[PDB]
């Protein structure tokens, strides 16, 4: 599926994942095509982070969702 | 890195997303992480407010964007009061 994770400049970068990827591996992917290494990287959806642990699936992100990340 | 500027919209982000879990926040059921990534937030919004200012005293007479500049900065001020009011106390 396709997602949508949101910059706070605005910016907006669409990973290819699956609804078993997990938190981790979402932070791998921005850092594959943006170089943002996974350590600088916080996810949010809902008011709430993202802990590498748990899925995509956990916290029942569909397709076209938008996650937001924040750089440290 | 160095120093930079943010946008407007950037500002507004950072704002709404402060905005967005300081709401999804419990002392008891919000965890390490919640509270951890919202002291970034914040600590960005109290960045980005001096970055604002460092604008707005370099504005020159007459200038067409102040209005802006000070408007952005009293809405991060406002959120920034309000981890305030909440995650302490006052």
């Amino acid at each position: 599926m396709q997602i949508f994770v949101k910059t706070l400049t605005g910016k907006t970068i669409t990973l290819e994942v699956e609804p078993s990827d997990t938190i981790e591996n979402v932070k791998a992917k921005i850092q594959d095509k943006e170089g943002i290494p996974p350590d600088q990287q916080r996810l949010i959806f809902a008011g709430k982070q993202l802990e590498d642990g748990r899925t995509l699936s956990d916290y029942n992100i569909q397709k076209e969702s938008t996650l937001h990340l924040v750089l440290r | 890195v160095t120093k930079r500027l943010h946008t407007l919209e950037e500002v507004n982000n950072n704002v709404r997303l402060l905005s967005e879990m300081l709401l999804h926040y419990s002392q008891e059921d919000s965890s390490d992480g919640d509270r951890e990534l919202m002291k970034e937030l914040f600590d960005q919004c109290e960045n980005k407010r001096r970055t604002l200012f460092k604008l707005a005293s370099e504005t020159e007479d007459n200038d067409n964007s102040l209005g802006d500049i000070l408007q952005a900065s009293d809405n991060l001020s406002r959120v920034i009061n309000s981890y305030k009011t909440i995650i302490e106390g006052q």
